[PDB]
């Protein structure tokens, strides 16, 4: 199948942060999980991956240096960037699967959200 | 991709000294470099991950930090079980990379080569060969010179040596030493000598056997 | 959690081989399979990774074509094909995972499997007993020995007396002479106990199938 | 069919200014076309249309109050937006159509170009 | 480039009638068709409009319902659906064109197609002759006149000799007289020309196919 | 949407008279609206676009100008062809809108109506009914008052009138009065008169007919 995704299409951060909520078209909650987000027309960077499985408190973190803190909420992560730079402005697309329990479960590529770091 | 440089590319300590390595990134990795142990011969298993996370089941004389471009690796209170290579990995950007890895000697008491000869087993005649075998184990530095003797002169054509890691539980190193000849060649001479000099002696251990 | 890994394989220069690795004890679709060669001597980098479940792959541009990444489901299998081998293919190769949603590292490690790329002759070893003769190299106690001459491919084993001793004993490295390998191991043991109690060493070379066992007299 | 459209993932306004240039898939030349330029993940805005009909200089204008200005050549068309706003950072899309010599010809919908105005 | 547009229809309340707009002398598929409606004694309103190529239309939310924008290609003809009408239907609906690419205004309208949504009866009209008495009003000179009574709907036409008779010519606007319409036209002719030369004035009424003529004497 | 507020609803000028209309927008539309002229019963024709852009066969003296919020449209030396509305509409956001328009007036030299009555035709009467008309034509100003006094006494019951627009060729204004009877009750009285007060008169002009 393929999960939904609704986002803001836009987003101007202040102080330079912003919260990034993912509406999702799945579950009342509880499977394993593996949240994303993404920088880039041609998605290159990984910004931050929220991970879950079921209980397991949130494991929210990243590879590419950035303050990223993530927040659960049935249908929908939140991604609140911290820190972001005035050169980080761009769109950032959401991302979710689930890898238990089977089968693996997808989403079907985002409008995205437009980041505007002044 | 980014490289790994890791710093001593060897090391020696002793028992209960708390020695260290190093490991820079040609690029900022962040804190996501991992170390592994390497025992000679076999599997490597993580002592570290995340620059100061340690995975369950490492003793606490085992320690990391750094970030970014800088790591370091260190262990305290040496044990003799630590003997072993040391790698450092990146975690953060694919396509993955280790480093160069560090090697380490537990330092002990010097010990001198127990030396073994053994003449060409009578199976072995039977095939038209002959092949004398001396044996240098458990001895400390690994330094050891072995000279082949037929007779009174000195040899080294034919001869084949090998050494073993150290020894995890006693610190002590081996060698074998092999002198393959024909059965022609080995029956026309008398004495066989197997001669070894080692820091433990000025005066070379000698060992050798007649055709009686 | 195991992972199993294929035995080890003789390869002549030109042709293909796809060793395995198989996981259990944990999810199988809830982790990468990475693989990593070692060569002999030399550090261990990393060749590519799987993830069961979207199968979808990630390689190491020093090995794209060779590198084919395959998962089996069912079987829990991880599958590594290596095309056009040389003999700088010959190596260790590793196999291990990495948690997918928490990438961080490789906590799981098979034990590997050596591939040689030789095109050599499969030769059995000619064992051949070492015995003392009328001295005493550390006296009140004897060391006996086993030379394993002209095999191909590595490896050996050399236990001594079915296993039941182990103590004392030093099996070398195998030194490579002349397209095929000899080896030779030691075992120390009281001059009380030889030669009174017989004592033998066992060796195998499955490249050959052949498993023989010398007497020391 | 569909024509082609491979634009600039970004461009960074220099002095309030930028050039917005589209890469059809398209004619040597002459036919009868409007080109556009919309802004916003939905859309919204049309900020130029540079139209062109074989000779007749090329026509650009604005309904939206841009500063627009359009340089044609071959299969691809620049628009040079001046006095760009800060706030006006953004997704743009650029689109092509042609209504003469039949039939109507229309470009699928491209990755887009975020333009960031500092 | 003309734009042509459907004679007039009378709609009882509450059916649905779709006029059109046939276009010539430009190319079709190079222009948009906007509709607009004018009540009577009332400004112009923008209804919607509809791009003949890719068949896309625009609406104005003040007639989402009613309103429904056809297109066609062949005859190069414009047709606009009014759905469910009522007196607040009728007025003239003009036809108008716009530059799709420079879209910037209409300067092509049709003539318009006057729409009556009354449920009365088509009935044709009474002409009646009007002469003078022994007076004159305006020495050396006559006018005599034509009144066209009880007709439904409207319009009627009224030429004065088959049209030879323009000059001097006022024909009054039509008043509703319970549910009927009533007009008059008067035609000023020297006194010269008159009785000597006759005078004839036509009225015609297409809403029932009726051509009347009336001599005045 | 977007509202136009044209200024004067309407306006009278003389000959050669340069007036001036407007047209306030809502909000901005740039330069985005056109003005139209559409002679009474006619159909409606394009003058400026883009507030000052001028139509191609539009005289000169026609101007126009404005842009965001005010607009205005301008017509110098007066022609009696101008005699029309003018509309405002904005060509920027959909859904376009218009203004409610402006009537204009060419103001010309006072004028008295020639009057004209007209008895039941014989065919008519043969129906039973009996319409009277009256006839007051090209007088300016368009201020006429008519009154119907079957004999002496003044009758409005069953009395219908109809005005023209301005005649655009000699600007003036004409109207028609129609006094419907039965056949009965018309038989029964004998004059009819018609009668008109203009302010090209102090003194009624009284037309009337016996049944002889
Ligand atoms: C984002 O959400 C957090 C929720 O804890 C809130 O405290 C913070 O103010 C928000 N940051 C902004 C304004 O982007
Ligand atoms: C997910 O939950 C299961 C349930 O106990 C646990 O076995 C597994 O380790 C969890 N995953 C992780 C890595 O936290
Ligand atoms: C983006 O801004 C940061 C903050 O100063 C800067 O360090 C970084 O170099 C910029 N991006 C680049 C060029 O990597
Ligand atoms: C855009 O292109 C024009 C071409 O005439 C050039 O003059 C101008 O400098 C460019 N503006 C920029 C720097 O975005
Ligand atoms: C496009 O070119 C043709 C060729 O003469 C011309 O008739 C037409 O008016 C042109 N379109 C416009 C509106 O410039
Ligand atoms: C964007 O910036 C312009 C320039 O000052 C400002 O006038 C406008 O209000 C802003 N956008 C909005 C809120 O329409």
């Amino acid at each position: 199948n393929k999960i939904l995704v609704k986002q803001s299409p836009m987003l101007v951060a202040y102080d330079n942060a912003v919260n990034l909520s993912c509406k999702y078209s799945y579950n009342l909650f509880s499977r394993e999980f593996r949240a994303s987000l993404h920088k880039g027309l041609d998605s290159a960077v990984e910004v931050c991956v929220v991970y879950g499985n079921y209980s397991q408190q949130l494991q929210v973190y990243s590879k590419t240096g950035f303050n990223c803190d993530g927040k659960l909420g049935n249908e929908s992560v939140t991604f609140y960037l911290q820190n972001l730079y005035v050169n980080q402005t761009d769109i950032y697309f959401c991302k979710i699967e689930v890898m238990y329990p089977p089968p693996y479960l997808d989403n079907e590529k985002s409008n995205g959200t437009i980041i505007h770091v002044k | 991709d980014i490289q790994m440089n890791q710093s001593p590319s060897s090391l020696s300590a002793s028992l209960g000294d708390t020695i260290t390595i190093t490991c820079h990134a040609s690029q900022n990795i962040y804190v996501w470099l991992n170390w592994y142990q390497q025992k000679p011969g076999n599997i490597p298993k993580l002592l570290i991950y995340k620059a100061s996370n340690l995975h369950t089941g490492v003793p606490s004389r085992f320690s990391g930090s750094g970030s970014g471009t800088g790591f370091t690796l260190t262990i305290s209170s040496l044990q003799p079980e630590d003997i072993a290579t040391y790698y450092c990995q990146q975690g953060q950007t694919y396509p993955y990379t280790f480093g160069g890895g560090t090697k380490l000697e537990i330092k002990r008491a010097d010990a001198a080569p127990t030396v073994s000869i053994f003449p060409p087993s009578s199976e072995q005649l039977t095939s038209g060969g002959a092949s004398v075998v001396c044996f240098l184990n458990n001895f400390y530095p690994k330094d050891i010179n072995v000279k082949w003797k037929i007779d009174g002169s000195e040899r080294q054509n034919g001869v084949l040596n090998s050494w073993t890691d150290q020894d995890s539980k006693d610190s002590t190193y081996s060698m074998s030493s092999t002198l393959t000849l024909t059965k022609d060649e080995y029956e026309r001479h008398n004495s066989y000598t197997c001669e070894a000099t080692h820091k433990t002696s000025t005066s070379p251990i000698v060992k050798s056997f007649n055709r009686n | 959690v195991q992972l199993q890994q294929s035995g080890p394989e003789l390869v002549k220069p030109g042709t293909s081989v796809r060793i395995s690795c198989e996981a259990s004890g944990y999810t199988f679709t809830s982790y990468y399979i990475h693989w990593v060669k070692q060569r002999p001597g030399q550090g261990l980098e990393w060749i590519g990774c799987i993830y069961p479940g979207n199968v979808n792959t990630n390689y190491n541009e020093k090995f794209k074509d060779k590198a084919t990444l395959i998962v089996d489901t069912s079987s829990n299998t991880a599958y590594m094909q290596l095309s056009r081998m040389t003999s700088e293919d010959s190596a260790v190769y590793f196999c291990t995972r990495s948690h997918y949603g928490l990438d961080w590292n490789f906590d799981v490690w098979g034990a590997g499997t050596t591939v040689t790329v030789s095109s050599a002759k499969t030769t059995p070893p000619s064992v051949y007993p070492l015995a003392p003769g009328s001295a005493a190299q550390t006296n009140s106690m004897v060391t006996l020995g086993c030379l394993v001459k002209g095999y191909f491919p590595e490896p050996v084993t050399v236990t001594w007396n079915s296993g039941s001793l182990s103590s004392g004993v030093h099996t070398f490295p195998a030194v490579l002479q002349s397209d095929l390998y000899t080896l030779s191991s030691s075992v120390t043991v009281p001059s009380s106990t030889w030669p009174s109690e017989t004592v033998t060493c066992n060796v195998a070379h499955p490249a050959s199938s052949t498993k023989v066992d010398k007497k020391i007299v």
